[PDB]
């Protein structure tokens, strides 16, 4: 509810994308990986920034 | 839907759309209420009446089964059937429907309107699976009775102590009891949300109110007053459970070393502790919460919830466990609109404490080990089964007394009940008695005393004190007036105030009346301090005066002598115009 | 015990404190406050006696601008209060508060103790701009000083607040504009936590500090969460002078609104703002309930056209001022090109647009010839540029 | 871009205005205004190009925070269409009070619900946009 709150409030009319709810809410991500380049370009080591 | 007949408890879908709950019927069980009273009409899982495009017909009887729909005999397909035949009406489980003959009082319980006494002399005496529907029907006329009603609205911010009201013109203002809760409204720009519960009380000079309070929000000149709508909403648990007993303390084990101030008392808490539910009666002055703290600490590690159905009571309990029970492991439960002035200061609103402190107005559906009911003569039927359903516990306590405040149920005008008819509790304390008493007067005189356990109790009071005597009663003549909806006899208390310099004792004298008009009335002529006798039941005072304006029903019932002179500590002042008050406490002459 | 007592003020905050008031007892201060009950009312200065303060004082010993006020009232409005602070405690902008009962002769009276506010509020920077008299005028050179928009020298001058012998008054008053401005951001923020907590309030100015905290929850009714409404109707309004003697939107023309940052690098070309003032008007004034119409043309009678010339007149200080004037269109008469004013984009009323204009006219009659004469675009077209420096005024042409 | 910024409705004029200025027909970026469905065909052929310069996270349904009994839903009150514009429901409920089957029905028909209390994806199997798990 904080994050929440807080895009919510920074809206104009109150509405905001669907889209960016869990692009800026969501607390836990999940990537799914199909082959070792991919996981090597997007979450190389233990912290990597999406 | 589908579910249970009321009287018999067989399956069945069938409605009686013109009863005010519309309970369950089985087939054969609403057949014999649809030929006997005026009740035509009945709700299957689709309304039994006339499916013609314009038509009103309603009545079974004469009501028929055409194909897919419902039709009379004007427009109804040549084929056949009337829904009422055979002994039977049409619906759901034709099978097993058993038949009854408990029709004659059910009907009696449906189509009263509640008026007279009789109604409530034979809602009591039914199979009590029954009991619960004519509860149910009973609050729900007083609530249709209720809504037919006006508002209030205060007039501004007149004083912390004293509050002015006014009210839109037409229809009647009430009676001012504390048992008349009226909900406050904030009509602010531009929603109406609740914020206070007051209720009021009878003024001193023409307009004025002693109120109650709720909450800490100051009230603006947008506030109007709403007496209550809260509905009645369906229950299914018994008013009591049956009396089973155990050969040990089941469910709870003791502690050591517990206390000697209520010394007088461990082995009442261990026949507590054998069977399933008890009863206490409290006569007044007998501490019966701090009995209830003394057996919450015996067993300091199970389940004690406390419940009362009214606030002032919780309020009590409240201030008892500061002055007793520790503190952190309590909990007070506050309901969704906090409907008084909550007392919050402990653990409040925890469901997973031990030591629960809550009003049946809003119990959660919570376990408990053993429960402690209170002020029963308070509890109704209705609440009884929600304290049930919702709390469930091994051990029962219930205490209460009958002799004091009962269930106020306004709608009874004529005929005063009989105690036990007060709810079923009641019942149970007088016909086989209370399972206990605490036997102890620690406010009354020895004669005063004795006389109040002699015509009512067992003498089971006693006085911690020798007899103070300035307890007089007076042969007052009392020439009545009555220029109000109430009675009024000024001249007795000229009499009264006539007398009052022989006694420089009590001038810090508390008047006590059961007639309004004259309690309105006292402190005008005279400077003395006015009280009618709904202000009892919690306060005590050394000197009372008492002005009995007539000689009449509501004069002469005895619990109400009981709950307003037992008030005075060492003196009272006791004026009455009836020759039969008189050798039922022998006071002096003069 | 006096030091008891401080040093219970002293809570988990590690600060030192300098009693303002002399043996724990209350000290008497003269604010300013708005108060609206049934026996008083009005913007007016009172005399209040129920905070006990202590002043803060950082390393070296010096007096700083944060105070401990601990003011004391009776039991349940210490409840209510507790209550409401704790559905109001996530907000940021609301005061630090602290709730303890403590011990005076033999009995507990419960104190709640807001942390770290200014010496002032709102209401006495409000007042004091509002009701100024230059014989008595002392919360006002504070304010001032205390915030470093002066020296405390500027008042020897011959004369610091006239208008007419000293404009560098209005660089004075300019230092607090970001001190106001993060304040009504902060009533926004408060605003939003009240709705979203479903508490029903009115704001005072005399509630919320000079850094924009908020401390007083006496009459905060709780109603469903999220259905509570703030009442900004006494707020903004007397606020509403100071906005722009104090020039509180001048951060609005820096791009990412910051102080430091250059200036926005707007357009000659745009003349229509209503995008931009919709947007001010809900980043600031976003719960005044009352419609706001950035174009004058829409609004529903006269009382309308004041409500949004007002907002547009501040609206209208974070713009260019060379997107103001007449809006000029390239008309084609009998073949040749006119350059004729087709409207006005007002700093008060808005754009607005003329109902009648005739891009391919034939015949200019009298009146066309007169209209076409009078306007200024003909002359300021084909004129040259200019460039006063006589003159602050802009200037247009030559 | 940012995030929150769902109405390109002054974007898309100005796209048309300096690509297609002399096309004489008369264009709405939102279609709820079109004539009939022979505009509404026209705005969303110029729509479905003027779409294609506008971050895909944009688009979508929009959300919005309302109140049941006192309890915060979020809940779709709109959609930003590639080719219809934005539109917006004439039906909000901002503070309801009982919730009919009805209202049951489109409150768990619609993604609002799911995506905002999932966690967020991202697939890398696909170039196609995730939203949520
Ligand atoms: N353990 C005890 N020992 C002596 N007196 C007691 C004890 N418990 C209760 N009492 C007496 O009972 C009275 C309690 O009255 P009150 O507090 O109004 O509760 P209630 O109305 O239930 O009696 C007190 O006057 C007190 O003297
Ligand atoms: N006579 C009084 N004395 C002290 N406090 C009061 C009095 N009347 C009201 N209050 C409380 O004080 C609050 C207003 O206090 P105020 O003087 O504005 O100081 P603060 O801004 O710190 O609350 C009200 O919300 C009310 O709860
Ligand atoms: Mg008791
Ligand atoms: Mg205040
Ligand atoms: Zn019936
Ligand atoms: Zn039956
Ligand atoms: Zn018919
Ligand atoms: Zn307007
Ligand atoms: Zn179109």
């Amino acid at each position: 509810n904080d994050a929440l709150n807080n895009i919510i409030n920074n809206a104009r009319d109150g509405c905001v994308p669907l889209n960016i709810i869990p692009l800026t809410t969501a607390a836990k991500l999940m990537v799914v990986i199909p082959d070792y380049n991919t996981y090597k370009n997007t979450c190389d080591g233990t912290t990597f920034t999406y | 839907a589908v579910g249970a007949c009321v009287l018999c408890n067989s399956q069945t879908s069938l409605r009686c759309g013109a009863c005010i709950r519309r309970p369950f019927l089985c087939c054969k069980c609403c057949y014999d209420h649809v030929i006997s009273t005026s009740h035509k009409l009945v709700l299957s899982v689709n309304p039994y009446v006339c499916n013609a495009p314009g038509c009103d017909v309603t009545d079974v009887t004469q009501l028929y089964l055409g194909g897919m729909s419902y039709y009379c005999k004007s427009h109804k397909p040549p084929i056949s059937f009337p829904l009422c035949a055979n002994g039977q009406v049409f619906g759901l489980y034709k099978n097993t429907c058993v038949g009854s003959d408990n029709v004659t009082d059910f009907n009696a319980i449906a189509t009263c309107d509640w008026t007279n006494a009789g109604d409530y002399i034979l809602a009591n005496t039914c199979t009590e699976r029954l009991k619960l529907f004519a509860a149910e029907t009973l609050k729900a006329t007083e609530e249709t009775f209720k809504l037919s009603y006006g508002i209030a609205t205060v007039r501004e911010v007149l004083s912390d102590r004293e509050l002015h009201l006014s009210w839109e013109v037409g229809k009647p203002r009430p009676p001012l009891n504390r048992n008349y809760v009226f909900t406050g409204y904030r009509v602010t720009k531009n929603s109406k949300v609740q914020i206070g519960e007051y209720t009021f009380e009878k003024g001193d000079y023409g307009d004025a109110v002693v109120y109650r309070g709720t909450t800490t929000y100051k009230l603006n000149v947008g506030d109007y007053f709403v007496l209550t709508s809260h509905t009645v909403m369906p229950l299914s648990a018994p008013t009591l459970v049956p009396q089973e007993h155990y050969v040990r303390i089941t469910g709870l084990y003791p502690t050591l070393n517990i206390s000697d101030e209520f010394s007088s008392n461990v082995a009442n808490y261990q026949k507590v502790g054998m069977q399933k539910y008890s009863t206490l009666q409290g006569p007044p002055g007998t501490g019966k919460s701090h009995f209830a703290i003394g057996l919450a600490l015996y067993y300091p590690s199970a389940r004690i919830v406390y419940t009362a159905c009214s606030h002032a009571a919780v309020d009590a309990l409240c201030e008892k466990a500061l002055k007793y029970l520790p503190i952190d492991k309590c909990s007070r439960i506050i309901p969704a609109r906090a409907r008084v002035e909550c007392f919050d200061k402990f653990k409040v609103n925890s469901t997973l404490e031990q030591y629960v402190f809550c009003t049946v107005n809003a119990l959660p559906e919570t376990t408990a080990d053993i429960v402690v009911f209170d002020e029963i003569s308070m509890a109704t039927n209705y609440d009884l089964s929600v304290v049930n359903a919702r709390l469930r516990a091994k051990h029962y306590v219930y205490i209460g007394d009958p002799a004091q405040l009962p269930a106020p149920r306004t709608l009874l005008t004529k005929g005063t009940l009989e105690p036990e008819y007060f709810n079923s509790v009641c019942r149970l304390m007088k016909t086989i008695g209370p399972d206990m008493f605490l036997g102890t007067c620690r406010r009354c005189p020895a004669e005063i005393v004795d006389t109040v356990s002699a015509l009512v109790y067992d003498n089971k009071l006693k006085a911690h004190k020798d007899k103070s005597a300035q307890c007089f009663k007076m042969f007052y003549k009392g020439v009545i007036t009555h220029d109000v909806s109430s009675a009024i006899n000024r001249p007795q208390i000229g009499v009264v105030r006539e007398f009052l310099t022989r006694n420089p004792a009590w001038r810090k004298a508390v008047f006590i009346s059961p007639y309004n008009s004259q309690n309105a009335v006292a402190s005008k002529i005279l400077g003395l301090p006015t009280q009618t006798v709904d202000s009892s039941q919690g306060s005590e005072y050394d000197y009372v005066i008492f002005t009995q304006t007539t000689e009449t029903a509501h004069s002469c019932n005895v619990n109400r002598f009981n709950v307003a002179i037992t008030r005075a500590k060492v003196g009272i002042l006791c004026i009455m115009s009836d020759r039969d008050l008189y050798d039922k406490l022998q006071f002096t002459s003069l | 015990d006096a030091q008891s007592f401080l040093n219970r003020v002293c809570g988990v905050s590690a600060a030192r404190l300098t009693p303002c008031g002399t043996g724990t007892s209350t000290d008497v201060v003269y604010r300013a406050f708005d108060i609206y009950n049934d026996k008083v009312a009005g913007f007016a200065k009172f005399l209040k006696t129920n905070c006990c303060r202590f002043q803060e004082k950082d390393e070296d010993d010096n007096l700083i601008d944060s105070y401990f006020v601990v003011k004391r009232h009776t039991f349940s409005n210490y409840q209510h209060e507790e209550t409401i602070y704790n559905l109001l405690k996530d907000c940021p902008a609301v005061a630090k508060h602290d709730f303890f009962k403590f011990r005076i002769d033999g009995d507990m009276v419960p104190h709640i103790s807001r942390q770290r506010l200014t010496k002032y509020t709102m209401a006495d920077l409000v007042y004091a701009l509002r009701h100024f008299d230059e014989g008595n005028c002392d919360t006002l050179k504070e304010i001032l000083v205390t915030y470093n928009c002066c020296d405390d020298d500027y008042f020897n001058k011959k004369d610091w607040y006239d208008f007419v012998e000293n404009p560098d008054i209005l660089r004075v008053y300019a230092n607090l504009g970001e001190r106001v401005r993060q304040a009504l951001l902060k009533t926004v923020q408060f605003c939003d936590a009240m709705r979203n907590a479903g508490i029903v309030g009115v704001l005072t100015l005399d509630n919320q500090d000079l850094n924009g905290n908020w401390y007083d929850f006496g009459d905060f009714i709780q109603t469903t969460p999220g259905s509570g409404v703030p009442v900004v109707d006494s707020y903004y309004s007397l606020l509403m002078p100071i906005l722009t003697l104090t020039r509180a939107l001048t951060a609005e023309s820096h791009v990412d609104t910051d102080l430091t940052k250059p200036y926005i690098k707007w357009d000659l070309l745009k003349y229509d703002f209503t995008e931009e003032r919709l947007k001010l008007f809900d980043r600031y004034f976003k719960y005044w309930d009352q419609t706001y119409h950035p174009n004058c043309v829409n609004c529903l009678d006269d009382r309308c056209i004041l409500h949004c010339a007002n907002f547009n007149v501040l609206f209208s200080t974070v713009f260019p001022p060379t997107s103001f004037g007449p809006l000029v269109r390239k008309i084609f008469v009998d073949g040749v090109p006119f350059v004729v004013s087709t409207g006005y984009h007002f700093r008060e009323l808005g754009v607005v647009h003329n109902q009648d204009v005739n891009l391919h006219s034939s015949r200019l009659s009298f009146k066309e010839l007169l209209v076409y004469a009078a306007d200024p675009a003909m002359h300021a077209a084909s004129g040259n540029l200019l460039l006063d420096k006589r003159t602050t005024c802009f200037s247009v042409a030559a």
